[PDB]
RNA sequence: GUUAAUGUAGCUUAAUAAAAGCAAAGCACUGAAAAUGCUUAGAUGGAAUUGUCCCAUAAACA
């Protein structure tokens, strides 16, 4: 019994608009499914014309949940969008102040 | 962390208000200080929903409601319950009948005649000057025949 | 179904006018895309 | 006791269905706002190119319109997912069954599941297993028996021997109920998409 | 204007249609989750001991990419 | 000349009101109340009431908010409640429906601000 | 037929003095989300009384 690592998704598509929507769209599914999404970063343009890719940081997953979720992604996948799933690779005043007490 | 977060001021506000009303172990501020009718109603709702013009006016935010009809309906349907409160609020029950409560039923109507056809309706909590009430008012309550009654001011 | 997110309005704050064109793929599939120029179709080489 | 394992294969749909007419009108509206928020003879050449697209045959959204009966072919459907489904004959039964193979407790579900992929299809199909958790278990008696229904996805498939003597059928949902009457075999839809 | 009113009317059809789709998809997930949970329960009756190994996640499953 | 609570400086909203208007937008319904400091409601107008519904197209609507305000005013006029206190939130105050509702109350003559106490 | 389920709208042991509250959808909004504004949808297939029958339905026995 182990907990899945955080796996990012790079939604590579010709048009960012469609890519963003799917990213936003799948994120809505993620939030409903109780999947935490830390970031929605995106890659730059693929200069040669160009394409567009959207990062989707998916964090937290389970074995039974993994099987259903990824298959759902295939169906959700909109027109001409290339999926990807990969394992992932300034603190403010309250955070630092709390940190001082812990190690003091 | 298990429980979700309100994420909205309004949701927290409503939850807080309810808790204050509920009794608590610790001291708090408050301590110190038939079926056929339902089917008929649904049928009317569907008819109103079906009306495209009603929807058209609503989506144009031009529609309005006739207060006159609602007022008569309010008196017949649920007005007495509200009428009981305004009697409780002013303390009528706790004064006339030492705390005994009687629900009003007959939609009684009173008005003071002023010179001509300008009647001042005497509702609950209304403000009427002594000058206008120099003479006795007209009372109408649709007692129906064979209905003995008595009136008191 | 892919149709769930297939239809999405442009959310970019400011953009130039884009017309629809089909990028025909080498496997015979086609995808609708938005292109500035009034082209009609695109072919994957 | 009779130990029997089985696999409920899944083939992803390659090409989606056409959009509904109400989807079309919404598609028009989003274009209209796009024009509003837009900023600022090659047309003849593009028109020459568009007819070149029309004359050149593109890959059909559903490759069953030409076939119309190729249940044995891997590309039975494109709009929806497909499930491997092979007629089988048992000692006391002759029923249309999900692909089955013999499993042992020493062999894990995936190991038997992997064998099911190529044992009954005898092809260079590519499929993937996600979780060791099985998806169905049904017991039919005449002698006790139990069949384990697994789930798998087809990454890709080069289905050699399209015209097998076997009755392997790729079905999404229509042929599930038609060929599999009993709940022990007609309830596969519960864990099917 | 009136054209905007017609555009609003189709939005009512479209917004209602999407809400119906959402509810349909949500119920589909519920049946899928129930079936997956039901699939978990079925073999548990046959042998709970087998699941103890099976319920453990597969570390090598990912990365998995499919278009 | 009666007393009004003047404390609660650190809490929102202030309670220096003889009467208060609470407008609650539920998922399908909008309700309006008038309540004294002691907590007894005096005038209540809700879209759940049968009489309003039969003449009201949709319980939750800007027109419904405007219409319910008109009904509440007449009842408030009936009870003799001429001066009242309304404490909206910033977003609620900016809401068009609430602005429309206050417009109806102003037309009816119900004052949304009470006068200061006499010492 | 025996065991067993399942019967206000996703949820509620809301409601019999008035079919409610919450969840949920879409649109506007642009980092994403959330919030906010404008909007959308629905039920007692059913009787008991507290704070089991009942027929229907659908299963193991059959």
């Amino acid at each position: 019994d182990y907990e899945y690592g955080v796996l990012n998704i790079h939604l590579t598509a010709y048009d960012m608009s469609l890519a963003e929507s799917y990213a936003q769209y799948v994120h809505r599914l993620c939030n409903r499914l109780s999947i935490k999404v830390e970031e929605s970063y995106a890659m730059p343009t693929k200069t040669m014309l160009t394409t567009h890719e959207r990062v989707v940081q998916i964090s937290g997953l389970s074995a039974t949940f993994a099987e259903i979720f990824l298959e759902v992604l295939q169906s959700n996948l909109p027109e001409g969008v290339r999926l990807s799933v990969r394992e992932h690779t300034f603190k403010a005043r309250p955070e630092l102040e709390e940190l001082l007490a812990k190690l003091n | 962390e298990r429980l979700e977060k309100y994420r909205s001021f309004e949701r927290y506000r409503r939850r807080a208000e309810q808790e204050a009303r509920a009794p608590h172990w610790w001291r708090t501020y408050r301590e110190h200080f038939r079926t056929q009718k339902l089917l008929e109603r649904k049928h009317f709702l569907r008819e109103l929903r079906a009306n495209v013009e009603e929807e058209r006016a609503a989506r144009l935010r031009t529609a309005s409601i006739p207060l006159e009809a609602v007022r008569a309906e309010w008196e017949r349907t649920c007005g007495p319950y509200h009428k009981q409160r305004l009697a409780e609020y002013y303390g009528l029950y706790r004064d006339l009948f030492h705390g005994a409560t009687f629900v009003p039923w007959v939609p009684l109507h009173v008005a003071y005649a002023v010179g001509e056809e300008d009647l001042i309706p005497v509702y609950h909590g209304n403000e009427v000057t002594p000058t206008e009430a120099s003479r006795a008012p007209e009372v109408t309550y649709e007692a129906d025949k064979d209905s003995l009654w008595t009136l008191l001011f | 179904d892919c149709s769930r997110a297939s239809l999405t309005r442009l959310r970019r704050q400011a953009y130039a006018r884009l017309y629809p064109v089909l990028l025909v793929k080498q496997d015979g599939s086609t995808i609708h895309i938005r292109y500035r120029e009034p082209r009609r179709m695109l072919a994957m080489p | 006791w009779r130990l029997s394992g089985a696999l409920c294969l899944q083939r992803p749909p390659l090409i989606t269905k056409a959009l509904t007419p109400l989807q079309e009108e919404m598609a028009g509206l989003l274009q209209q706002i796009e024009v509003e928020r837009s900023l600022y003879l090659a047309q003849d050449l593009e028109d020459m190119w568009e007819q070149a697209f029309l004359q050149f045959r593109p890959g059909a959204r559903e490759t069953e319109a030409d076939k119309k009966n190729d249940r044995t072919s891997l590309h039975r459907k494109l709009d929806r997912n497909l499930v491997l489904l092979v007629r089988e004959k048992l000692g006391d039964q002759d029923v249309w069954m999900l692909p089955q193979v013999e499993w042992q407790p020493g062999e894990t579900l995936r190991g038997t599941a992997e064998r099911i992929l190529a044992t009954l299809s005898e092809n260079n199909m590519e499929a993937k297993f996600l979780g060791n958790a099985p998806c169905g278990h049904y017991k039919f008696k005449f002698l006790g028996v139990k069949v384990f229904f697994f789930k798998a996805l087809l990454l890709t498939g080069d289905f050699v021997q399209a015209g097998k003597k076997s009755r392997h059928v790729w079905a999404s949902k229509e042929e599930l109920g038609d060929y599999l009457q009993p709940k022990y075999l007609a309830q596969v839809r519960r864990f099917l998409l | 204007p009136e054209e905007s009113e017609r555009r609003a009317l189709l939005l009512k059809r479209w917004a209602l249609f999407k809400q119906q789709e959402h509810e349909m998809e949500r119920d589909a997930i519920r049946s899928m989750l129930e079936a997956q949970q039901e699939a978990l329960e079925e073999l548990k009756l046959e042998s709970a001991e087998l699941y103890a190994e099976a319920i453990k996640r597969d570390t090598s499953l990912f990365p998995f990419e499919k278009e | 000349v009666a007393r009004k609570e003047r404390g609660w400086a650190t809490v929102w909203p202030n309670r220096e009101f003889w009467h208060r208007l609470r407008v609650v937008k539920t998922q399908h319904h909008v309700e309006a109340f008038v309540e004294h400091l002691n907590g007894q409601v005096v005038v209540s107008a809700s879209t759940r009431e049968w009489a309003i519904k039969k003449h009201l197209y949709s319980t939750r609507n800007v027109v419904a908010c405007e219409s319910i305000g008109r009904v509440l005013a007449q009842r408030c006029l009936e009870a003799g409640i001429n001066f009242m206190v309304y404490q909206p939130t910033p977003w609620e105050a900016s809401s068009d429906s609430i602005k429309r509702l206050q417009n109806a109350m102003t037309e009816s003559g119900v004052m949304l601000r009470e006068p200061r106490r006499i010492y």
